């Protein structure tokens, strides 16, 4: 089964991925790394306050439908 | 027309601050800075021997003399432009007169009784009301600006443009004596914070004892907050366990960093207020500076 | 000077603590410090003020304007507290005096820096020192504080750190490092345009206005040697000299024209009663540039700068005070040996789904593949060997990339053959010369160390003449 998940930037920004369950969160972290235009380990992204590691699913993760995973970028102003 | 119009709304506001404590400094020195058309200090009390330091608007040699009076140089030396002014007599026996010349009024150090008159004197004049204060380790600030509009710009969502908004505030009287008999109260009360609680037992410190809890009278207001936590909780048929033991310990006199923290979110929300330009947190800010936590909580309705 | 318990009252007393920077978050911190009871402060910053009522400062005045930005706080504060033991030091960090030994007499660290090399620079002499450093940054609403110790926590550099599109714009710059800084000062002065109003008595004329902020103004900046001791000085310009002698970077000569058509075009705007329209914009590209020539900075296009100009996050003097308020109590925890405890709290615009606007998360652990804070750190640099010299390898590779201070470096062969010298006046006859004339080419090791960061970083070397328009040398890895 798949799940729609919303991955919501500190600047409010919000992006929407449709992602399989079995499938590694790694390719929803390198996505977005990829339209931030920024590298992998450059933001952390949390669920339940938990950091998605790149080896992470959403079943592993108990992630629901419409469930929100939170994006976190250092300021180095 | 466009966000230079809120920049603007904001260079043409009056704003009232209550308390010229360290909360107060910090939330005058904010405002001010922002370029507010003015803004007048409120503060009935005198300097004591210890807050000419403390209070960073007060000179050392100033004790004595009307902590608000004492602030007026400092503070309105950060901004020329503003249009600072003070006021030296007792917010309680202050007529309603007084506060339709203010488009946003915050309090300080004041007692829930004040606090919620204020607050009712606002809503009836379309005034915009704000209160907060530091207890220690835990600051909090409360908004309330009843039928609000706003124009925040919404980010690009794909699988950025301006948009209006209206959210609905409401009294802190309702804010303050919630209800949680209810069904849906039941199943807010584990996501609310003890913060909230914890309000409600300084305050009920401020209204019997005159003063916050003090460092020079620890043991004994230490006791009297334990027995408030009792006689509070059990009144509002909520478990006194959510509150542990050792709250008194972080929660005494007024901590620099903590004004700092609560004075530049609240300032800035009454910056959001008068421009109309942000989406204004619903309700409560909740800060612990033991903890780091910083949470937004919406009670009331 | 009390609120909290009599060990940690002593510690805060007694302790003496580093703040570097003295911008919008410095200024803030120094106060909240001394008002917490921090009675041995060191504050270093190496620009001087420039402020106007288009953006205002906490504690700096118009009757501040060019003078130390450290001392002024210091100054400001000491109104507050008279007690308080502020040394203030109108210098750069990176000044070989503030060494190791420097940075063992303070009990804590706190950073208040706008750029990446010093940050750097700092986060390697902190661990050098085994003493806690607290990092910060903002931008717009948004900010985080963290704490670095030596063998618990992750070093600032555990992670690569995203490249800048967004710029934050901070606390009026007035000696330049970053190019970003001359755009930000040129967009500064666009609207303070459009003597503090000279253009509004000399009649709006592009060459007297030339001869003041670009002639007298850097020429009152070189009677202080404080800054041009160890780091490049500012070449001063004259109007009748540059006279003398699109993506495209062009000469000093068409920028000064530039900045004089801007000008003549940009005053028929001003007869009536932004950034979009090009004359606006070609006020920004020139007056930046200009400014860039000054100072030992190489000049940008049109194309680059009207991008970066737009990516300005404007300031918010609101959250500066946020941040300088949780790093205070971040060291509170430290100072009460509580550091597991410490959190990176990052700051929010507005409440997540959870409820929170202040986001506290665990301090990560050290990075075993860290090129810095790990045992025996090495990495990998591909480059052209017949067309990169010493002289490049030196400013833009060993110390610009790899943010080194004074390196030292020799080739891995059993010999030790020393390429760069920091000692002055050993290795000063290389810098033109080819690094394929010292033997060097694929599989070559160099051993570069630094003695003031105490730091070795081992360098292989893969050569390749294919690289590309304007690439000398490219980091894999
Ligand atoms: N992004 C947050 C705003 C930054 S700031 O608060 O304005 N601080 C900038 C301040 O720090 C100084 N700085 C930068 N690099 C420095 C070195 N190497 N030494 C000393 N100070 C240094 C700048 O001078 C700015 O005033
Ligand atoms: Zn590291």
């Amino acid at each position: 089964e798949y799940i729609k998940l919303k991955v919501i930037g500190q600047d409010s920004s919000e992006i929407h991925f449709k992602v399989k369950m079995t499938t590694h969160l790694k390719k929803l972290k390198e996505s977005y790394c990829q339209r931030q235009g920024v590298p992998m380990n450059s933001l952390r992204f949390l669920f339940e306050g938990q950091r998605i590691a790149d080896n992470h699913t959403p079943k592993e993760l108990g992630m629901e439908e419409e469930d929100v995973i939170e994006v976190y970028q250092e300021q180095c102003g | 027309l466009w966000g230079l119009e809120a920049q603007k709304r904001l260079r043409a506001s009056r704003v009232l601050l209550v308390g010229l404590k360290g909360l107060g400094a910090e939330i005058a020195k904010n405002l001010i800075l922002a370029g507010v058309k003015g803004l007048t200090m409120l503060d009935h009390e005198q300097v004591t021997p210890e807050d000419p330091g403390a209070q960073f608007l007060i000179r050392t040699g100033s004790v004595g003399r009307n902590r608000a009076e004492a602030s007026l140089e400092r503070a309105q030396n950060l901004n020329p432009m503003v249009d600072v002014k003070v006021d030296t007599e007792d917010i309680e026996k202050k007529p309603e007169s007084f506060f339709t010349q203010f488009d946003a009024v915050c309090l300080t150090c004041c007692s829930r009784d004040v606090i919620v008159k204020v607050d009712q004197i606002c809503h009836k004049n379309s005034i915009k009301f704000f209160t907060g204060d530091v207890f220690g380790y835990h600051g909090y600030t409360f908004a309330n600006l009843g039928e609000h509009e706003f124009v925040e710009e919404k980010t690009k969502v794909a699988k950025t443009t301006m948009v209006k908004k209206k959210v609905v505030f409401c009294p802190v009287k309702e804010a303050l004596e919630v209800d949680w008999s209810s069904e849906k109260a039941k199943a807010a009360l584990k996501r609310t914070t003890s913060d909230y609680f914890l309000l409600q037992v300084l305050l009920k410190f401020r209204t019997d004892k005159g003063r916050d809890p003090s460092s020079d009278t620890y043991e004994e207001d230490s006791e009297l907050l334990l027995q408030i936590r009792n006689d509070v909780l059990d009144s509002l048929g909520i478990s006194p366990d959510l509150l542990p033991e050792d709250f008194v310990r972080y929660c005494f006199s007024e901590m620099a960093p903590v004004c700092a923290v609560v004075g530049g979110i609240l300032a800035q929300e009454i910056v959001k207020a008068l421009s109309q330009r942000d989406p204004p947190h619903n309700n409560f800010f909740f800060f612990d500076g033991m903890k780091g936590n910083g949470i937004v909580e919406c009670l009331g309705p | 000077s009390r609120g909290l318990p009599r060990e940690l009252a002593e510690a805060v007393a007694g302790g003496r603590v580093l703040v570097v920077g003295a911008g919008g978050i410095g200024c803030e911190l120094l106060k909240n410090l001394v008002l917490t009871g921090f009675s041995h402060i060191d504050l270093i910053d190496l620009d001087t003020i420039d402020v106007s009522n288009l953006n205002r400062q906490f504690l700096f005045q118009k009757k501040h304007v060019g003078r130390s930005k450290a001392q002024v706080a210091k100054e400001s504060v000491l109104q507050f507290y008279p007690k308080a033991n502020i040394v203030a030091y109108h210098d750069s960090i990176m000044n070989p005096d503030y060494n190791v030994e420097f940075f063992r007499q303070f009990i804590l660290v706190m950073n208040a820096l706008d750029n990446r090399a010093a940050r750097n620079h700092v986060n390697r002499m902190c661990l050098a020192a085994d003493v806690p450093l607290i990092e910060s940054g903002t931008a717009g609403y948004l900010g985080q504080v963290t704490t670095i110790k030596k063998g618990v926590t992750e070093c600032y550099e555990c992670h690569p750190k995203p490249t800048q599109r967004t710029f934050p714009g901070c606390t009026i710059r007035n000696t330049p490092s970053e190019p970003i800084h001359c755009i930000v000062w040129a967009k500064y002065l666009f609207n303070q345009l459009f003597t503090k109003e000279w253009a509004k008595s000399t009649g709006y004329d592009p060459v007297k206005l030339f001869t003041k902020l670009f002639k007298d103004d850097i020429r009152y900046l070189l009677t202080m040697d404080k800054l041009w001791r160890k780091r490049k000085p500012p070449v001063p310009l004259d109007w009748a000299e540059v006279q003398s002698q699109d993506q495209q970077v062009l000469d000093v000569k068409s920028y000064a024209r530039l900045f004089s058509k801007s000008i003549e075009t940009l005053r028929v705007h001003l007869a009536e009663k932004d950034k979009d329209d090009p004359s606006a914009m070609d006020f920004v590209t020139s007056a930046a540039n200009l400014r860039m020539h000054i100072f030992s900075m190489n000049m940008k296009s049109r194309f680059d700068i009207k991008s970066m100009a737009g990516n300005i996050i404007p300031a918010i003097a609101t959250t500066n005070a946020v941040i300088a308020g949780l790093i205070v109590l971040e060291g509170l925890k430290i100072l009460s040996g509580k550091i597991d405890q410490c959190r990176t709290i990052f700051l929010n615009k507005q409440p997540n789904p959870r409820k929170k606007l202040l986001v506290p998360c665990a301090l990560d652990p050290p990075n075993p593949n860290c090129y810095v804070c790990a045992s025996k750190p090495e990495v990998t640099v591909r480059l052209n060997v017949h067309k990169v010299t010493v002289l490049t390898l030196q400013d833009k590779i060993v110390k610009e990339k790899f943010a080194m201070v004074a390196p030292d470096v020799q080739i891995e062969d059993g010999k030790g053959t020393i390429l760069i010298s920091s000692e002055e006046g050993e290795t000063e006859a290389n810098n033109h010369k080819k690094l394929s004339e010292f033997g060097i080419r694929n599989g070559s090791r160099l051993q570069a160390d630094d003695f003031l960061q105490d730091y070795t970083l081992l360098i292989n070397i893969l050569h390749s003449e294919d690289l590309g328009k304007d690439v000398e040398f490219e980091v894999v890895g």
